[PDB]
């Protein structure tokens, strides 16, 4: 599939799991479903910052349906980036350790 | 720093044929299942232009003949059928970690059929002579491939010193190359001699095509 | 319509400092990060740094960190990059580029050709190149124009004020004795010349000169 082009709206609060991971549920605002969801994690200065995806591959099957995503963010201060372009969702997260 | 090495340095592909360029990274450029690597196209006198993003995704407006693939440390760009306007320099780039780095660049040529150069020789202008200088110019237009050699002679004696050469980039219309060669002398040295000769040696010509003039 | 405008040229002395501008339009300037990249002859593209105009947050290439400064002016939607202790190794074409967050550069500036020199400004000499009085061969005659001894780059050469653009080859400039030289050829049918008029026109904005030369003989 091609990367999603649309905008994202946050549907729920970000949550920390029992084992230091986060569950994010978002609502899609695009027209190109089905498409692959742009997902990346950075820091404050825009620097790409390592981490790993627990979810296989985040895809918008139906633009009217919210998608859940579990991820293991880097330690300390980071930004969760959902989507791409000017309207890209940027959410602050801290993981102690 | 992630180092990007491109291969090959340059290549020539016959019009309509397939071209392939590789880019290799000193370590992984993958970030959350996506390859943070991009392919840009740059033409002379122009700023770069994005072709491929996230290793394999085509930017809108980019022709379908363009494609990209690869992961981790190994990537490839493919043009399944090159065209004349595809002649450019291509660069890969990563942003998986600061500072961003670029590959060494791969120069693509468009291999139209071989063509002998059209050779024209031009004496100094009267105007230039008034200022006391004397440059002789030789144009070699619309030849292919790029490799060519020119030899100057003055009164049958080979002249190596004072020779400057230049080559155009591939022509947007006909895929040919051109070359300008300038031999620069003082007016005083110039007026001592008679015959002046420019000789062009090229792949297409075993015995060189030779153009000369007599000043008087 | 998105535009990133940069000045065409800069001439700066070694060890001195320079400040390049990039004027954004067609979009919300503070909504996108701005990066700076330079292109050196035979040395490829080099990344200098990035800045978020909204928050003035920035990041430098460590190679340039002690030497560079990224700033913005929100009012004019213009980003600036300053670089000091300039050497000849810093002669390049400098582009500003808009970051398609968080991936690639979607819009590139017009580019600023930067020369780090102490050379002074020099007008070009323009010479018409007419054929040998015993060289008039062929069904189509070729003429030329030689532009010698100027500084700095660039010059713009046209034929008949741009009306004649086909069959033209304009050659890259060449540094010699500290001055630039370039040449251009045009090929036309014998019916065109010397019957019809042909003039070489050469503008050198750095010296603010413009010169027309009619091809005689």
């Amino acid at each position: 599939y091609v990367m999603c082009t649309g905008s994202f709206k946050l549907e729920k609060e970000v949550a920390e799991t029992q084992h230091g991971t986060v569950l994010v549920q978002v609502k899609y605002e695009g027209t190109d479903a089905p498409c692959k969801i742009p997902f990346s994690s950075q820091d404050e200065k825009g620097v790409t910052q390592n981490g790993r995806l627990i979810t296989a591959n985040p895809i918008v099957t139906d633009k009217e349906k919210p998608v859940n995503i579990e991820a293991e963010p880097p330690f300390g201060e980071s930004y969760i980036v959902v989507g791409a372009g000017e309207k890209a969702l940027k959410l602050s997260w801290f993981k102690k350790g | 720093n992630i180092v990007l090495t491109q291969s090959p340095a340059s290549l020539a592909v016959s019009l309509g044929q397939r071209a392939t360029i590789s880019c290799r990274a000193s370590e992984s450029v993958d970030h959350y299942g996506n390859s943070f690597i991009y392919w840009y196209q740059q033409k002379p006198g122009q700023p770069p232009k994005l072709l491929i993003y996230l290793a394999s995704n085509l930017e809108s407006g980019v022709p379908a003949r363009f494609s990209g693939s690869g992961s981790e440390t190994d990537f490839t760009l493919t043009i399944d059928s090159v065209e004349t306007d595809d002649a450019a320099t291509y660069y890969c780039q990563q942003n998986n970690e600061d500072p961003y780095t670029f590959g060494g660049g791969t120069k693509l040529e468009i291999k139209r059929a071989d063509a002998a150069p059209t050779v024209s020789i031009f004496p100094p202008s009267s105007e230039q002579l008034t200022s006391g200088g004397a440059s002789v110019v030789c144009f070699l237009n619309n030849f292919y491939p790029k490799d060519i050699n020119v030899k100057w002679k003055i009164d049958g004696s080979e002249r190596q010193n004072g020779v400057l050469n230049s080559w155009t980039d591939q022509d947007s219309k006909d895929s040919t190359y051109s070359m300008s060669s300038t031999l620069t002398l003082t007016k005083d040295e110039y007026e001592r001699h008679n015959s002046y000769t420019c000789e062009a040696t090229h792949k297409t010509s075993t015995s060189p095509i030779v153009k000369s003039f007599n000043r008087n | 319509q998105v535009q990133l405008l940069q000045p065409g040229a800069e001439l700066v002395k070694p060890g001195a400092s320079m400040k390049l501008s990039c004027k954004a339009s067609g979009y919300t300037f503070t909504n996108w990060w701005m990066h700076w990249v330079r292109l050196r002859p035979g040395r490829g593209l080099e990344w200098i740094g990035r800045i978020d105009p909204n928050s003035d947050v920035n990041k430098y290439n460590e190679k340039f960190e002690n030497r560079a400064s990224l700033t913005v002016d929100k009012h004019s939607s213009t980003a600036y990059m300053q670089l000091s202790s300039l050497t000849s190794e810093d002669s390049a074409i400098y582009y500003c580029a808009r970051w398609f967050f968080p991936w690639y550069f979607d819009v590139w500036g017009t580019g600023t050709t930067v020369t780090v020199s102490s050379a002074k400004t020099t007008a070009p000499s323009v010479y018409p190149l007419a054929p040998v009085c015993g060289g008039t061969t062929g069904s189509s005659v070729t003429l030329g124009c030689l532009v010698k001894g100027y500084f700095p780059e660039p010059v713009t050469l046209t034929w008949n004020s741009g009306s004649l653009s086909s069959g033209v080859h304009t050659f890259p400039a060449l540094l010699q004795s500290g001055l630039y030289t370039l040449s251009s050829s045009v090929t036309v049918t014998s019916n065109t010349w010397p019957s019809q008029t042909i003039t070489c026109n050469v503008a050198h904005p750095a010296s603010s000169t413009k010169v027309d030369k009619k091809i005689e003989s």
